[PDB]
RNA sequence: ACUAUGGUUUUUAUU
RNA sequence: AGGCGGCCCCCUGGACGAAGACUGACGCUCAGGUGCGAAAGCGUGGGGAGCAAACAGGAUUAGAUACCCUGGUAGUCCACGCCGUAAACGAUGUCGACUUGGAGGUUGUGCCCUUGAGGCGUGGCUUCCGGAGCUAACGCGUUAAGUCGACCGCCUGGGGA
């Protein structure tokens, strides 16, 4: 209730020209295994090599334009009642949410291997259907069933 | 003080809805206010002033 | 008692709290308010407007 | 079948529901929508948005009668008495008059008391 | 701020 | 005092002032008794939209004979008769004297070209401090819980009751 902090500023990679590689290697990272992270980083662009489009330098960051986060749901309690609100995503954190939603299927699906799960889910990217899409699609229901908040 | 045959003098103590205005506003004070209320309530029942309002 | 206005303003303009109308006091105070009890509340509190 | 330009709406908003009826000033109804009939339940059935979608469903009426000029007669305390007008006045119609027509006992016969929980 | 709601916790030792 | 706020027409109770005057203790209180009753209930007929004790149906829940939703009988309205009850509230018996100061509300009367809802005397009602006094303490304080003069009720540790 009184500790006040901020955010750490990060630089674009000298090879990849993007700020995505500066943060995305810390996402899906576990047990301090950052060399495993540097070994699965965009490794689905080989399982998607026939569906990658022009320039593999941007061929993963273009997917965030189809991950397209719009709202995040917060749930808190006032008195006895727990309530839920869909709020619009914030000007820098909108990119962090896209970076979180893009790895929802990376283990929690039957396809085997991270790269194949991710390439299959990056090919469901336009419609967003079936498994691993709950946190992406069902958050939007709350913002289309209600447009009168304070 | 009591008569209904002039409404041009009574209009000052009422609203557009025909409601009687309280004496603290009009400088009438309670005694003369209670007289003007009788002239208005007579003019009401003779359909010379509005009684009820809906619009 | 009811308010009169040629058109409702696009905002509620609330200076005072617990005020009815215009999306306020929703399914509340459904008990009896009483004829003399409002004066008993004016005996029991005399500076309620400035808390 | 013929365009007559003119109509009058009757809106009622409560703490449970909202009703929107479109009429001619000859008293004649031409279409109606409700916030319950919008598919809403409970503490949500009265909401400004459940009423907003009922107004969008009602704003599809009277197209062949060619109505554009609108008066609105409003009732009830519910939050639905505002979003309904805003949305209808955006759906091709133009407001000319808004008046509150809530029917009131002034004053009798014994004060209401209900639901203690 | 107000969840739609629940009844009941053996006894005894600073004199 | 219970109580009185749709309006009308008839009828009628008690209260207030100036100055002048008449009568003259005609003034006060009071066991028993009398008259007066909000609501509920009851005698009896009529009414009965609505509100709703009984209760049914539904729902809630451990249960739900209650709180919640839909009804619904008595009762609530009238005339007339009973029942005298209370957190009866300005809690403090009835009537009356006495005491320092201020400000406000209301309304008479007498006075001021009122040539001012305003003033200066002066009564009735009323509202808030507050001096003296009282009170564990809050609080009363000229409409006293103070100080005196008359009359009459009520009280005597909790529980059982």
């Amino acid at each position: 209730r009184r500790r006040v902090i901020g955010q750490r500023k990060i630089l674009p990679d000298p090879k990849f020209g993007s700020e995505l590689l500066a943060k995305f290697v810390n996402i899906l990272m576990v047990d301090g295994k950052k060399s495993t992270a540097e070994s699965i980083v965009y490794s689905a662009l080989e399982t998607l090599a026939q569906r990658s489009g022009k320039s593999e330098l941007e061929a993963f960051e273009v997917a965030l334009e189809n991950v397209r986060p719009t709202v995040e749901v917060k749930s808190r309690r006032v008195g006895g009642s727990t309530y839920q609100v869909p709020v619009e995503v914030r000007p820098v954190r909108r990119n962090a949410l896209a970076m979180r939603w893009i790895v929802e299927a990376a283990r929690k699906r039957g396809d085997k291997s991270m790269a194949l799960r991710l390439a299959n889910e990056l090919s469901d990217a336009a419609e967003n259907k079936g498994t691993a899409v709950k946190k992406r699609e069902d958050v939007h229901r709350m913002a289309e069933a209600n447009k009168a908040f304070a | 003080e009591i008569d209904y045959k002039d409404i041009a003098t009574l209009k000052n103590y009422i609203t557009e809805s025909g409601k009687i205005v309280p004496s603290r506003i009009t400088g009438t004070r309670a005694k003369y206010q209670r007289q003007l209320a009788r002239a208005i309530k007579r003019a009401r029942y003779l359909s010379l002033l509005p009684y009820t309002d809906r619009h | 008692i009811k308010v009169r206005e040629n058109e409702p303003f696009d905002v509620a303009l609330r200076r005072f709290k617990r005020s009815c109308e215009k999306a306020g006091v929703l399914a509340e105070v459904r008990r009896r308010e009483f004829y003399e009890k409002p004066t008993t509340e004016r005996k029991r509190a005399k500076a309620s407007a400035v808390k | 079948r013929k365009q007559v330009s003119d109509g009058v709406a009757h809106i009622h908003a409560s703490f449970n529901n909202t009703i929107v009826t479109i009429t001619d000033r000859q008293g004649n109804a031409l279409g109606w929508a409700t916030a319950g009939g919008s598919g809403f339940r409970g503490s949500r059935k009265s909401t400004p948005f459940a009423a907003q979608v009922a107004a969008e469903r009602c704003a599809d009426a009277v197209k062949e009668y060619g109505i554009k000029n609108l008066e609105v007669m409003v009732k009830g305390p519910g939050p639905g008495r505002e979003s309904t007008i805003r949305a209808l006045n955006a759906a091709g119609f133009r407001i000319t008059n808004i008046t509150d027509v809530t029917p009131i006992p002034h004053n009798g016969c014994r004060p209401p008391k209900k639901r203690r929980v």
